[PDB]
């Protein structure tokens, strides 16, 4: 007989069904694959879709249930480079301003993300009452340089994420006035400027803009983080 | 150079965070501790506040006495000597009652006694404690995945102290309190049983352990590449995927062929930790109660 | 096939060394110049592998093993069926190894994301290192590395631990291994954690971040936050694998006799070393 055969063999089909269970839910989103031309494939792999599953958002922000019907919501400046699968797509257009490429955003909500209280996660330091820079060097009123070692802007800001206390943007004033959220990731604060490598000069003016000075929405962030992060392959020219 | 957020450059302080409130009975939250801005560096800079009811006293009182008690023995063993204490720190040892014993409490206290008094305490304060990992969890309308997750590691730890030996017949087969001791016991059960190497749950709790370093080496490293796109938001990527998400996958689909989400990353996660000390507890379990030599036993089987 | 979200991303660029030559997919796969090298590298092994099969006459992945050249080879060349086999094949394994964390590199700049998945890659690729290269030779021969066999190379672990007594005593191995635990412990609350705040009790509105931290702070006085957890996770790792890593490297260069031994400097420390009483007096 054999309790411990017995265990080993239980297991092991334990630990088939598990990976498949885990497997399966991670095709959450993404999925059915599709062709390049955004048809559904005809292989699927052997996994299926999960049954649904739907979670709750707070603050009257509605379900969202996945698996469900995949759609970009949004154009993709991209045409094929070949007369057949598996090659680059080349941009159309401008990579950075439309957004392709790693300048890639994502159609995320067009509304703030919330606290756990249903006010605004991140906000300028300005208007988040008592917050203030504890420690480091404090990177407001610093000139702003990119890559071109030019100066582009100042920093006039920092916008704070209020319940996990942390700096998550600057806000640089450019040279006509406007300002621009620079994702905190992105750039170097030293003791005599902020150095953005991502970005030249030139370049901090198509930064995104967002619609309302004292909060920033979801698809905002996605739209500012991608063109910056999408810099670091595409500043390159120049001239 | 660039910046790679393992350390933040800009630390910004607010007001003292109490917490959700949800069903949580405030009279049993402290209030907040000092700030730390070398933690702030790292994580967060707040300590504090803590809730701690009727239960966590039990578990921290509880907890403390087990502490207490294998410390008083240690100074016993030093001769009351401070100097002797520090010398031998490692070398003393709280050791379970002879097998002569049995599972009788009848063992003197300096044979065996003062180790199941001991024992009697740190049962109680890891169960209080698991009660409390379910309650804070109910408190806040949360799910029970932690109180379940800490289940498996209580298993092994049952199973080493509690289960096994009773099974086996006497305290005499469970783990001494101390440093050395308890190594040397780790060892000297290993060779006991033809070298657990050739136990296939030894082999499968390594498997986990060694994959729980790949695996939260992958995610942590995969995380922080996305934190550009605030990929740390983990909760909100998981309601509306974004751009941090899918980057993420993309580089492990690239990379490996398949690749998670950000809910299932977490999925992936908790159970390649909890099946470390799952697989662990039932080869420990079986070792000696059902299989006395784990190279017979893999001549025989597999 | 493509993710429904991935067309967007699969632009040319990033690649190190070839420019658009190697700049494309096989199905899910990215291959890029290190995709080429790294599948020669593989097949390169695996067919020498199979071949060592041959020349030990068996196909059973459980038997196949392949070993480093005997001691007496020194640092030399062994002949192909006596470690020359395994010699050509670990060059093929740093090979595949080194390319697919570069690989991973021409992936990350594609997408636009930091470097940190293939630099944590590396801490795993310099600890097979230590055990095949580095420790290795400052020992003097190629014979001390584990050889390639799912099972003979757990009897390499066992002697070679041995060889120093318990090798419980090594204190690097147990800071690595005090970090190996402290990782998992870590693993389990991070998905715990997360999953408790997305999937909350039946019917609730999912959790926040501020849960997260609350019910941590409620826990045990203190939560490390959602950056700081991934900060940890893989600082634990990545430590956990320079002190395996360093426990080695020390062990037969610079210590080599019993490891319970090592503490005896602290034991025999003069203010203490003779005072009766204790364990050790
Ligand atoms: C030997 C071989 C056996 C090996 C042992 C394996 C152990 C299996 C344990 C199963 C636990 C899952 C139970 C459960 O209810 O799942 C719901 C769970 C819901 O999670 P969720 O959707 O996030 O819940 C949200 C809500 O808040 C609602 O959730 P909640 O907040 O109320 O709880 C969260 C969720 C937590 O689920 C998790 O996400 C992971 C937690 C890890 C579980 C640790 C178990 C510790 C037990 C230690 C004792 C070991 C004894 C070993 C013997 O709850 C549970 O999983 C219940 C666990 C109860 C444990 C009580 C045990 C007492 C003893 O979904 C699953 O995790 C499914 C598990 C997948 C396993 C599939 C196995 C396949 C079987 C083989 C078939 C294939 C054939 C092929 C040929
Ligand atoms: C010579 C030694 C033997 C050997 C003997 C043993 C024995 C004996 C055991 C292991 C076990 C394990 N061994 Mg082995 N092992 C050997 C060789 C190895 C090698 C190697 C490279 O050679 C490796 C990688 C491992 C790896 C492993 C792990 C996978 C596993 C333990 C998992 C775990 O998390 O435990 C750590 C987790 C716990 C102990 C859970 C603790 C939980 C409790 C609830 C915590 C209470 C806290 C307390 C109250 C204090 C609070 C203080 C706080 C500050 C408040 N072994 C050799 C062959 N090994 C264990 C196992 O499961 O084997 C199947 C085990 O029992
Ligand atoms: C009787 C045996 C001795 C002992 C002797 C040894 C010896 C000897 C060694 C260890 C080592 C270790 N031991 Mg010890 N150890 C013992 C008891 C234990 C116990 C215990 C609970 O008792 C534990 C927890 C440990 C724990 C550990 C770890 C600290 C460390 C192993 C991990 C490591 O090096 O990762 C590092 C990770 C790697 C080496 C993996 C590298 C992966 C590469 C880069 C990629 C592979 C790709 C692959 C080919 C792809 C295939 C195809 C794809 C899957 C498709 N030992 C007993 C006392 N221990 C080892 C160490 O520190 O090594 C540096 C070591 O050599
Ligand atoms: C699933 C596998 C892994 C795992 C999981 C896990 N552990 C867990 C959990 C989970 C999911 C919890 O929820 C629970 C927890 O609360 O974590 C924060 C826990 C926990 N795992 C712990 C320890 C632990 N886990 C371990 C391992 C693991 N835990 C596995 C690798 C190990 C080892 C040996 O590898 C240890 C030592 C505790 C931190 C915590 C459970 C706490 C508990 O039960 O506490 C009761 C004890 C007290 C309330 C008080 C004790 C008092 C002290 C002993 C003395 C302190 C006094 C002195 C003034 C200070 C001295 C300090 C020195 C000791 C350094
Ligand atoms: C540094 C912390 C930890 C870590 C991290 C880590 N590992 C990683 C990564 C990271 C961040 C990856 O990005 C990479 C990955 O793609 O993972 C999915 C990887 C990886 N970690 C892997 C395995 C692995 N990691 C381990 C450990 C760890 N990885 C650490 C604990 C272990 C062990 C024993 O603990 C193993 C087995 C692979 C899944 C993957 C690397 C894939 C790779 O290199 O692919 C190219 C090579 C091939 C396809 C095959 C090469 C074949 C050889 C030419 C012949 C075989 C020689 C070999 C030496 C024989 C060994 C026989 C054994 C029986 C001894
Ligand atoms: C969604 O987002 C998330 C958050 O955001 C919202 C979060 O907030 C969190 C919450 C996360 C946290 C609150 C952080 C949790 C913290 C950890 C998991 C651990 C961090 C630990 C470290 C950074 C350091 C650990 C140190 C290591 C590995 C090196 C130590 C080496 C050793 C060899 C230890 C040796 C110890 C000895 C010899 C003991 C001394 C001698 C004695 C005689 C006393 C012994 C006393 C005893 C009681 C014996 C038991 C001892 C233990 C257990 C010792 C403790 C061990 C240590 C190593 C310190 C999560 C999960 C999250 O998901
Ligand atoms: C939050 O976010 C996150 C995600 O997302 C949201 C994630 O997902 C993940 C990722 C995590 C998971 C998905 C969780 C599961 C993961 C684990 C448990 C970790 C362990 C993983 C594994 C064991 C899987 C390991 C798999 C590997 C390494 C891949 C398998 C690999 C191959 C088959 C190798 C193939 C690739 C090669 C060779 C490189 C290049 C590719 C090519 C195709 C080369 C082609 C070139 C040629 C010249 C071909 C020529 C062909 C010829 C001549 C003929 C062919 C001949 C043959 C014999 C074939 C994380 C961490 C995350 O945090
Ligand atoms: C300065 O000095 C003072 C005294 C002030 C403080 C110093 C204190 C010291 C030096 C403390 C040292 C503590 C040490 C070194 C502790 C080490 C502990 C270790 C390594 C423990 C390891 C493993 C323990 C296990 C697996 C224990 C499992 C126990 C159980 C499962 C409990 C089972 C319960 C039993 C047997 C009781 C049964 C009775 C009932 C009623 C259920
Ligand atoms: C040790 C655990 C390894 C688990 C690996 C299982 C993953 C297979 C998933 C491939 C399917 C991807 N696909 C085709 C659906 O896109
Ligand atoms: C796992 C890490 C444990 C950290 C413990 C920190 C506890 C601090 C609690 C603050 C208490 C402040 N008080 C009540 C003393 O004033
Ligand atoms: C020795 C300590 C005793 C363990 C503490 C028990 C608390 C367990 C909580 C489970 C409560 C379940 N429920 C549905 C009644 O809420
Ligand atoms: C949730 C992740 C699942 C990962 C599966 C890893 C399987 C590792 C194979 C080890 C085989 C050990 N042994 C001796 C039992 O055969
Ligand atoms: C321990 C063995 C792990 C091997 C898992 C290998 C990853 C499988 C990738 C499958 C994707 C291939 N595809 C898209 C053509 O289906
Ligand atoms: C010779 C000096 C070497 C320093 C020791 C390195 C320890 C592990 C490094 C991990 C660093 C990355 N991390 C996780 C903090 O982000
Ligand atoms: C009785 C079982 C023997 C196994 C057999 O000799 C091996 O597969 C040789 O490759
Ligand atoms: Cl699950
Ligand atoms: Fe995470
Ligand atoms: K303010
Ligand atoms: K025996």
């Amino acid at each position: 007989f054999d309790l411990a055969s017995l265990a080993i063999y239980s297991f092991w089909i334990f630990l088939a069904g598990l990976i498949y269970y885990l497997q399966t839910e991670n095709m959450r989103e993404g999925y059915p694959l599709e062709n390049e031309d955004g048809t559904p494939a005809a292989n699927q792999g052997p996994f299926p879709l999960p049954k649904p599953k739907t979670f709750i958002l707070p603050h009257g922000r509605g379900t969202l249930t996945v698996p469900g019907p995949e759609s970009e919501d949004r154009p993709i400046a991209l045409a094929r480079t070949a007369v057949s699968e598996g090659f680059p797509h080349a941009p159309t257009g401008d990579p950075m301003k439309d957004g392709v490429g790693p300048a890639s955003w994502v159609a995320r909500r067009d509304l703030p993300e919330l606290d756990g209280h249903g006010h605004n996660k991140i906000k300028p330091m300005k208007a988040a009452a008592g917050f203030h820079v504890s420690a480091g060097k404090n990177p407001i009123g610093l000139p702003v340089r990119g890559c071109d070692l030019e100066i582009a802007g100042k920093v006039v800001d920092i916008w704070v994420d209020i319940p996990e206390q942390m700096a998550r943007f600057l806000e640089v004033e450019l040279k006509d006035g406007s300002t621009r959220l620079l994702p905190m990731q992105m750039v170097k604060v030293q003791s005599n400027r902020v150095h953005v490598n991502a970005l030249s000069s030139d370049l901090f003016a198509g930064i995104p803009t967002i619609k309302s000075p004292t909060e920033v929405t979801l698809l905002e962030e996605d739209k500012i983080c991608g063109y910056v992060a999408g810099g670091l392959m595409y500043a390159a020219p120049k001239r | 150079a660039e910046y790679q957020n393992i350390f933040s450059q800009v630390q910004v302080r607010g007001p003292a965070d109490l917490g959700m409130t949800e069903d949580v009975n405030l009279a049993n939250r402290s209030g907040v501790g000092p700030f730390s801005t070398l933690l702030g560096w790292f994580g967060n800079a707040q300590l504090g506040p803590i809730y701690l009811g009727s239960l966590g006293v039990l578990s921290l009182f509880s907890g403390l006495m087990w502490f207490f008690t294998i410390g008083i023995w240690f100074w016993y063993q030093a001769g009351w000597n401070p100097a002797v204490f520090l010398r031998d720190l490692f070398f003393f040892s709280l050791e379970p009652p002879a097998p002569e014993y049995g599972l009788s409490f009848a063992a003197p206290l300096k044979e065996g006694g003062l180790w199941l008094i001991a024992s009697f305490f740190m049962f109680v304060a890891v169960w209080s404690w698991w009660g409390r990992t379910y309650l804070r969890a109910q408190a806040l309308g949360m799910g029970k995945h932690t109180a379940w997750a800490f289940l498996s590691a209580i298993w092994l730890w049952m199973v080493l102290g509690f289960i096994r030996p009773i099974l086996m017949g006497s305290w005499s087969e469970a783990v001494p309190y101390g440093i050395f001791s308890h190594l040397d016991w780790t060892n000297n059960f290993s060779l006991v049983h033809g070298n657990l190497f050739y136990n296939p749950f030894h082999g499968l709790s390594i498997a986990f352990l060694y994959g729980s370093a790949l695996l939260f080496a992958m995610h942590g490293a995969t995380i922080l590449a996305v934190s550009r796109f605030g990929g740390e938001r983990e909760l909100e990527q998981i309601a509306d995927r974004g751009t941090a998400a899918e980057r993420a996958a993309l580089f492990w689909r690239w990379t490996m062929g398949f690749n998670a989400t950000m809910e299932g990353i977490h999925r992936w996660a908790i159970w390649m930790a909890v099946l470390v000390t799952l697989t662990g507890g039932i080869g420990i379990l079986l070792s000696g109660t059902v299989v006395d030599n784990w190279y017979v036993w893999g001549q025989n089987h597999g | 096939a493509l993710l429904s979200f991935e067309r967007k991303y699969r632009v040319p660029g990033g690649t190190l060394v070839g420019g658009n030559l190697f700049d494309f997919w096989v199905g899910p796969f990215y291959v890029g110049f290190f995709g080429v090298a790294t599948f020669f590298f593989a097949a390169l092994g695996i067919i020498l592998i199979a071949w060592s099969a041959v020349l030990q006459g068996t196909w059973n992945p459980q038997l196949i093993s392949v070993y480093p050249p005997a001691l007496e080879y020194g640092l030399g060349g062994a002949p192909l069926a006596k470690g020359g086999l395994w010699q050509i094949i670990t060059i093929c394994a740093t090979g595949a190894f080194v390319s697919w964390a570069l690989r991973e590199v021409e992936i990350c700049r594609k997408l636009g994301i930091g470097y940190h998945i293939p630099f944590a890659f590396a801490f795993a690729i310099l600890a097979y290192l230590t055990l095949v290269l580095f420790r290795p030779v400052m020992m003097g021969a190629w014979g001390y590395a584990f050889p390639y066999g799912i099972w003979t190379h757990l009897d390499w672990v066992s002697n070679t631990g041995y060889t120093y007594g318990n090798f419980h005593y090594n204190p690097a191995h147990m800071i690595a291994i005090s970090f190996f635990f402290t990782n998992a412990l870590a693993l389990a609350l991070h998905g715990a954690l997360v999953l408790s705040a997305a999937n909350p009790e039946k019917g609730k509105e999912m959790r926040t971040p501020d849960h997260e931290d609350t019910f941590f702070r409620d826990l045990v006085g203190y939560s490390i936050g959602t950056l700081g957890i991934h900060r940890l996770g893989l600082l634990l790792s990545l430590s956990a694998v320079f002190f395996s890593a360093l426990c080695m490297i020390i062990t037969g260069t610079i210590w080599f006799d019993q490891w319970v031994d090592w503490w005896q400097w602290w034991v025999k420390l003069p203010w203490w070393a003779n005072i009766p009483g204790g364990i050790n007096g």
